[PDB]
C-alpha cells in the first residue's frame, strides 16, 4: 500500500515463521495485487529454490549457496589441506 | 625434623639430568616423587626471579597478548605479587597510557594529582570516576595540578546533583574548610594525620597555597588489603611492557621508559637474531636502569647469544601453546639450567594448562611462569562480556585475583608434598639429585 | 495514531485458541508472528501482575530452591523490579532471618538501627560489617537501639586501628560533634539535610537525645541506581517465601508474616488437595494482608478449586505418568484464571529468553526462573575451580544475576517490539482478541 | 573424488613461502646449506615423545 | 651477523645420525631445533637437484598418477620452477602427445 514494487519474504528469537508457508501466503496475496516476491533465506540446495519458485516466489535470493565463490569479497588461504575464504 | 630425615641416601628415583637425557618431554611424561614434610603448606615460599634484579612474590606473569594483559590485568597481577606485560598490539601512545594507568594506580605521594578548573561541570568529574576510577579531584586555579588550591570534589559531593551541567565550584568542598598539610612533610606523618582526619584525601601545600602533591586514603587501604604487592622503590606497582626488536621500536621503547616500565619484554617467535642482539645492546647502553627479557628460546645455543648481549632474563617456549620448535618440559630444563649457570632467570611461556604443569615447570628450572590461557576468561582481560548461553571467545573465569590465590595455594601444596619449603629450594635440590622424578609410561598416563 | 496500520483484517495466522485446540505443545512447537512497529524497543512495558495486588516492573520471579533463592538473590530480584521467593528447605528461624535481610536492607527510616554500647571492641564493628554488611553502627547508652546517642562508627573510623581489642568509644565520632535531627521531621526534609551534610548517616533523636530512627545515604544512592525496585508501602524491598500446607507449617507462616513477607507461595507437586484448600482458607482468614500463590496446577479444573479457596495467584507447571506439556498448561490455566481476575506464574521449562517471551505472550503474567539463574553469584553456594572452569556447588558460573536480568529485560522488549505492541499486557489482550497471531511449526521446521 | 584446491600455481607459491620461512627459523639461507649442516651436526633435532606430539 | 654467532658449540640438540639410530620414524616423531637468523626469508634458496644434471628452483615434483599429472599439470610445475612426471596409464602415443604439449 505504501508503494513497494517487490517484497522480500523471510524471517528466521520468538518471532518469525516457517519459510515455505511464508513464501506461499505472502506471494499469493502479493500476486493478486500484481507484486512479485523474493524468497530470502533458507535456500540451501537447488530443490529448495525450485520449491520456492513453484510455491509463488518469482525470484530467489542466494546467500549461502554463493558464500564460497570467488566473486565474493575476501581473501583465500590454506588452513588444513583446504582452500578457504575469510 | 632435621636433615637426617630429609636427605635421601637410597635415592630411589630419577634425577632431572637422567629424566631429560633422551627424547623431548611434555609435562605429562614425568611426575615428581614425594619427599619429607615437617611444615604447613602455608609457610611455602613460592617466589621466583622475574629478572636479575626483580623478585616476584608470586612467580606468575600475564602474557603480552591483546586478549589478556592491559591496564586492569597488569594492575591485578602486581597487586597479588606478580607482574603483567602490557601487550604491543597498539599504538605507542596507547601502550604508554596503559603503563601509566598501572604505574600511577598505587603510590604514596601523588605527584600530579588530577585537577580541574572551578568552571568544569559535574559531568566531567563523573566521567573521570567511571573511566579512570579516580575520586578526590582537586579544584585549582587554572586547573593545573601545579598549585593554587581552591577545593576538592569527592563522591558524596556530587552524588545528589541533578543538573550535571553545574560547575564543581557550586558543590565542591572549598579550601577554607579543608584539612591540608604543608610542604616539609614525611609520608608516615602525612598518612597518620590523614587517618586522624577521617577524610579520603590530604593535599600537601606550599607556602603560596599551591599543590605540591596529594595523599590518598585509598592507597593506605590498598596496602592493608594487598600486603604482598610487587612495588618499586617509589611505591608504584611494577609494570612490564612488550615490544618487537625492529628499528622503529626504538621510539616505542623510549616512550615506554618515559612512562615508567620496569621490564622490557622482547616479542619474537625465535629471538636468536642479529636484530634482537643489537636491540638488547642498544637498550642496555641507552636505558641501563631498564631490564630486558629476551626473545623466545628453546635451546642453550640460542640462550648463549642473548645472554652475551646483556639480557637480564629469558623467555622459554616455541611450538608450545611448522617443523621448528621443541617440547616445553625439555626446553625449560635445558635452557633454565644453562642460564642458571650464568645467573639468568627464565620464564616458562606456553604449555601451562593447569596448576600441576606450572609446578613441574618451576621445579624443572623456571623461576617464574607466564599464564596466557589459564587467565583467558577472567574479568581483568580486555574483552567484553556477553551471553550466548553462559558468561559474564572463552568462558568467564571470574576475577583473576581469586584465580591467582588458587594457584598460589596450589604451588604451596605441591611444594609441601615434594618436601621443600621453597621453590628456590626445590630448584636447587633438583640440580643436586635430592629432588627426584619418575618418567611415566604412556599406559601409566592413561590411568 | 496508526490503528489502520496495526489492526489486522486479513488475519494471516493462527489464533492462540486454534493453536492450543489439539495435542499438548511445548514452546518450540509454535512461533509468534510479527506485527507493526512504530516505537523504539526501549519504550516497552514488560510489567506483569505477580498477584492480584502486586505489579512487578520485571515480570521475573526467582524460584524457591535451596540452590537459587536466599537473602542475596531475593535482594537482587527486588532491586531490578522483580521479586524472589525464599526457599523453605530450612528451619523456621533461618527462613525468617533471610526474610528480614531482604526487608530491612533498603528502607527510608531505619527503625531499629543496629546500635552498640561504648564498651564494645572495634572487632565487633568489623564483624558487623563483615557478617551483616552494615556500616553505620550507633553507640548508645546500654547499646540499645532506643538509648541515648553517644557516637557513630563508620568505615573511616576503623581503617587504621591495629589493636582491634580496643573500645569502640576511642575511635567513634562523639555525639557532641554530629549533625542530627529532632523527632517530628519528614523523610523528604531528612534526606535533604543528609545530602547537604556530606555524611553517610543522619540520626533522628527525641528530646532526651535518645535514638528514634536512622537515615542512611546508601538508601538514597540505591534509589538512584535502582529506580525500579519492587518496593512496599514503607520503602522496603518486596520479599516472598515458600511453605508447604500441612498443620506444622502454620507456625512457619506466622513466623514469615512477622518477618515481613509480602507474598506467601505454597510449594506442592500437585496443589489440588484438600490440604491446600484448607490451608489457603486458613491463611486468608487469619492473615488478611497476605497474598497467596497457590500450588502447582496444570489444568483449569485444579485452578478452579484453588481460586475458589482464595488464591491470589497460581503457579503453572507439572513435569512420572502425571503432568502436562508446559505451553498448553500455561495457556489453558492462565486463560481460565484471567476470566476470574487472577494472574499466573509460569513455573519450569524456561531455558531461554524466547520461552519466557512465549510464556508471557500466551497468558502468564510472570515467569519463574530456576535454571537460567542457577549459576549466578547471588545464588547460595561456594565457587571452585574443577577443570579450567569456575563452578558453583554443579553448574557453570553465570556472573551477576543483575547483569542477566537486564539482559532478559532487553530481550523481552525486543521481542515485544517485533510482535508489534508496546506492552506485554497488550500482547496478552491481543492474543485473547485474535490480533496477535501464531504459527505452529512442523517438526522439520526446527532451524 | 576430492575437494577443489584451486590453481596449483597459488599452492606452489604457498609451499615456496612455507619452505623459506621454515629455513629462516632453522637458521640457514639455503636448503643445500641445511642438508650439509644436518650431516655435520650443526643442524640439530629433537625426538618428541608421544605425549609431546598430542600437545 | 657472522660465523661466531651462528656456529653451535654447546650443541644442545640431537644429530640426525643419533635421531635415526633406532626404530623407524615418521615425520611427526621429531622436530627441528631453531638456529640463528640474520636475513629475511625472501632470500632463502630452496633449490634441489632433481637429478645429477637438473637443478630445480622449486624442489617440487608432481606425482606420475593418472589423477594428478598430465600436460596441464606438467606445464604448471615447470612454470613455477619445478617439474611434472607425465603418468604412464595411457597408450604410448597418448603419453608422447602429452609430453609434446608440455
Ligand atoms: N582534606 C579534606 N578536608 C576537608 N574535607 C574533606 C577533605 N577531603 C575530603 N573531604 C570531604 O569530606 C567529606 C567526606 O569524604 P568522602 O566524600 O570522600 O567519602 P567517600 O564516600 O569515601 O568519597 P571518596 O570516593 O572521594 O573517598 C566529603 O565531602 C569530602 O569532599
Ligand atoms: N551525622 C554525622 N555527624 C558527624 N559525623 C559523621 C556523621 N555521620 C558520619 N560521620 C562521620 O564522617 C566521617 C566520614 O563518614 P564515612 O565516609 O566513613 O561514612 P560511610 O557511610 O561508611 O561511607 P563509605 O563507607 O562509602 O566510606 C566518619 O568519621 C563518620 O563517623
Ligand atoms: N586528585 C587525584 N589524582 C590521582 C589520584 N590517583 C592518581 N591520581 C593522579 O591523577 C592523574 C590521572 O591521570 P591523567 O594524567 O589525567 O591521564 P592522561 O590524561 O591520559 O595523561 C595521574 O597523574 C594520577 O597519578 C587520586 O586519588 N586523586
Ligand atoms: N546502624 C545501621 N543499622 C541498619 C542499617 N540498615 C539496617 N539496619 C538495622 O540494623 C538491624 C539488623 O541487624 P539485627 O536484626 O539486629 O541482627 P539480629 O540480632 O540477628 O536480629 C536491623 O534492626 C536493621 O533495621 C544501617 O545502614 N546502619
Amino acid at each position: 500500500d505504501a508503494g513497494a514494487d517487490s517484497l522480500r519474504i523471510g524471517m528466521g528469537l520468538a518471532c518469525g515463521r516457517p519459510q515455505a508457508t511464508a513464501i506461499y501466503k505472502v506471494a499469493r496475496y502479493a500476486a493478486s495485487r500484481g507484486v512479485p516476491c523474493v524468497a530470502d533465506g533458507g535456500l540451501r540446495n537447488v530443490g529448495d529454490v525450485c520449491k520456492a519458485l513453484a510455491v509463488g516466489a518469482n525470484v530467489a535470493m542466494l546467500g549461502s549457496m554463493i558464500a564460497g565463490t570467488s566473486e565474493t569479497p575476501g581473501e583465500y588461504f590454506f588452513k588444513d589441506g583446504m582452500r578457504l575464504k575469510g | 625434623e632435621n636433615t637426617n630425615l630429609r636427605t635421601k641416601t637410597l635415592r630411589d628415583g630419577t634425577t632431572a639430568e637422567e629424566l631429560f637425557s633422551q627424547d623431548g618431554l611434555s609435562f605429562n611424561d614425568f611426575i615428581i616423587l614425594p619427599g619429607f614434610i615437617d611444615f604447613d603448606s602455608s609457610k611455602v615460599n613460592v617466589s621466583g626471579q622475574f629478572t636479575k634484579n626483580i623478585l616476584l612474590h608470586l612467580p606468575l606473569v600475564s602474557s603480552p597478548m591483546d586478549t589478556v594483559t592491559e591496564s586492569s590485568m597488569a594492575r591485578a597481577m602486581a597487586l597479588m605479587g606478580g607482574i603483567g606485560v602490557i601487550h604491543n598490539n597498539c599504538t605507542v601512545e596507547q601502550q604508554a597510557r596503559m603503563v601509566r594507568s598501572v604505574k600511577l594506580y598505587r603510590n604514596g605521594f601523588i605527584m600530579k594529582p588530577k585537577s580541574v578548573s572551578p568552571d568544569v561541570p559535574v559531568s566531567t568529574i563523573r566521567n573521570i570516576k567511571s573511566e579512570k576510577g579516580i575520586s578526590g579531584i582537586l579544584v585549582t586555579e587554572g586547573g593545573k595540578y601545579d598549585g593554587k588550591l581552591l577545593g576538592i570534589v569527592c563522591t558524596k559531593d556530587i552524588d545528589f546533583v541533578k543538573d550535571a551541567s553545574a560547575p564543581v565550584s557550586q558543590y565542591m568542598t572549598r579550601r577554607e574548610n579543608m584539612t591540608v598539610e604543608r610542604y616539609p612533610i614525611k609520608l608516615e606523618e602525612a598518612m597518620d594525620v590523614l587517618n586522624r582526619s577521617r577524610h579520603g584525601y590530604l593535599p600537601v601545600l606550599n607556602d603560596k597555597d599551591e599543590v605540591v602533591c596529594l595523599c590518598s586514603r585509598r592507597d593506605a587501604v590498598r596496602a592493608r588489603d594487598y600486603p604482598n604487592s610487587s612495588l618499586d622503590r617509589n611505591g608504584h606497582l611494577l609494570c612490564a611492557a612488550a615490544t618487537s626488536t625492529r628499528e622503529a621500536d626504538k621510539g616505542r621503547v623510549a616512550a615506554l621508559s618515559e612512562a615508567g616500565i620496569d621490564v622490557l619484554v622482547l616479542d619474537s617467535s625465535q629471538g636468536n637474531t642479529i636484530y634482537q642482539v643489537s636491540f638488547i645492546r642498544w637498550v642496555k647502553k641507552t636505558y641501563p636502569h631498564l631490564e630486558v627479557v629476551a626473545g623466545n628460546v628453546v635451546t642453550q645455543d640460542q640462550a648463549k647469544n642473548l645472554i652475551d648481549a646483556g639480557a637480564d632474563s629469558l623467555r622459554i617456549g616455541m611450538g608450545s601453546g611448522l617443523a621448528c620448535g621443541r617440547p616445553q618440559a625439555t626446553a625449560i630444563y635445558k635452557v633454565a639450567r644453562y642460564a642458571a649457570s650464568r645467573g639468568v632467570p627464565c620464564v616458562a611461556d606456553g604449555g601451562l594448562r593447569n596448576v600441576g604443569d606450572v609446578c613441574k615447570a618451576l621445579a624443572v628450572g623456571a623461576n617464574v611462569a607466564m599464564l596466557g590461557s589459564m587467565i583467558a576468561g577472567t574479568s581483568e582481560t580486555p574483552g567484553e562480556y556477553f551471553f550466548k548461553d553462559g558468561m559474564r571467545a572463552v568462558l568467564d573465569k571470574g576475577s583473576v585475583l581469586k584465580l591467582l590465590a588458587y594457584i598460589h595455594k596450589g604451588l604451596q601444596q605441591s611444594a609441601q608434598d615434594i618436601g621443600e619449603v621453597s621453590f628456590d629450594a626445590i630448584r636447587e635440590k633438583v640440580y643436586e639429585g635430592q629432588v627426584l622424578f619418575n618418567r611415566r609410561s604412556l599406559t601409566a598416563q592413561s590411568e
